[PDB]
């Protein structure tokens, strides 16, 4: 109940892409409050199954942080996504993995 | 290691 | 100067089960340990090498604190929803935070005992370790039963004594990887907009710990209010990364310059963009 907070959310390399070059592929949603969500790393539209995520914590303003991540090979055909539903998004967020960024 | 002795309820 | 902090959140289910209880410990910017109350086999599980020293005795002995304090929680769902005459229906946040913050020479700076119902201040602690400032007349009556319970004269004897023994244990168990400063590895880009303006993007990769500055300047001016600044952000191997980025003016490039401030780094670092 009471406040709601929209989740901030980041998707990015734990290393620099590199082609063909073994990495973690990373989706950090944060300032988000209540704790439900529902969150998905994509290739090629398609659902990871084999995604881990950090153990809920909570930052100064009480509002929550989680890391989703899973092992990945980047390549110049590949697109990889990150895709989050929460109570304060009307539809389910995708922020597409930029290596610039 | 956390708090041992139990906290009281709100 | 070091700090432990335990963070717990519990989550009222409208009839879906009793509330779920889940921990983190930190020390700095490490977590340490955990626990799940919807993990198939409860347990506190060690999330950091250090604290996998500690014995069977260790584990056996925090899984008891976290599952009391899971039905302390749910006991206290409850009364909060009383208080605020809640449905049974709606769902319900209660976050706690504790811990010390020590010096260098291992002696109590500050302890920190405070509670958060539905992303709202709702009772903390004073500084002094025996008052409670309550946010409304909910959390007054807690206060009041408290008070009487002398529960802060409970909380200041962890705050004071075991939370300091136990930061004091950890920070010799893992002196080289908690006194430790990872400098961050740094590097520029460039992303042209058009034909007229370009991106200069500053990266800091694999720091600990997570406090940083970033900060561009243009012949040594500060350009914070044109800066884009990301949240500081877990790489995955208890690092983080951040980066700032300005839109500057194709050819004005050498002009720039990122400066960064860490812990790892002796003094500031300056960076340009290497074409």
């Amino acid at each position: 109940e009471a406040i709601q907070r929209t989740p901030k959310i980041q998707v990015y390399s734990r290393h620099p892409a590199e082609n063909g070059k073994s990495n973690f592929l990373n989706c950090y949603v944060s300032g988000f409050h209540p704790s439900d969500i529902e969150v998905d790393l994509l290739k090629n539209g398609e659902r990871i199954e084999k995604v881990e995520h950090s153990d809920l914590s909570f930052s100064k303003d009480w509002s929550f942080y989680l890391l989703y991540y899973t092992e990945f090979t980047p390549t110049e055909k590949d697109e990889y996504a990150c895709r989050v539903n929460h109570v304060t998004l009307s539809q389910p967020k995708i922020v597409k993995w930029d290596r610039d960024m | 290691s956390p708090n041992g002795t139990i906290r009281n309820i709100l | 100067s070091h700090s432990m902090r335990y963070f717990y959140t519990s989550v009222s289910r409208p009839g879906r089960g009793e509330p779920r209880f889940i921990s983190v410990g930190y020390v700095d910017d490490t977590q340490f340990v955990r626990f799940d109350s919807d993990a198939a086999s409860p347990r506190e599980e060690p999330r950091a090498p250090w604290i996998e020293q500690e014995g069977p005795e260790y584990w056996d002995r925090n899984t008891q604190i976290y599952k009391a304090q899971a039905q302390t929680d749910r006991e206290s769902l409850r009364n909060l929803r009383g208080y605020y005459n809640q449905s049974e229906a709606g769902s319900h946040t209660l976050q706690s935070m504790y811990g010390c913050d020590v010096g260098p020479d291992g002696r109590l700076l500050r302890g920190h005992d405070q509670y958060a119902y539905d992303g709202k201040d709702y009772i903390a602690l004073n500084e002094d370790l025996r008052s409670w400032t309550a946010a409304d007349t909910a959390a007054q009556i807690t206060q009041r039963k408290w008070e009487a319970a002398r529960e802060a004269e409970q909380r200041r004897a962890y705050l004071e004594g075991e939370c300091v023994e136990w930061l004091r244990r950890y920070l010799e168990n893992g002196k080289d990887k908690l006194e430790r400063a990872d400098p961050p590895k740094t590097h520029v880009t460039h992303h042209p907009i058009s034909d007229h303006e370009a991106t200069l993007r500053c990266w800091a990769l694999g720091f600990y710990p997570a406090e940083i500055t970033l900060t561009w300047q243009r012949d040594g001016e500060d350009q914070t209010q044109d800066t884009e600044l990301v949240e500081t952000r877990p790489a995955g191997d208890r690092t983080f990364q951040k980066w700032a980025a300005v839109v500057v003016p194709s050819g004005e490039e050498q002009r720039y310059t990122c400066h960064v401030q860490h812990e790892g780094l002796p003094k500031p670092l300056t960076l340009r963009w290497e074409p």
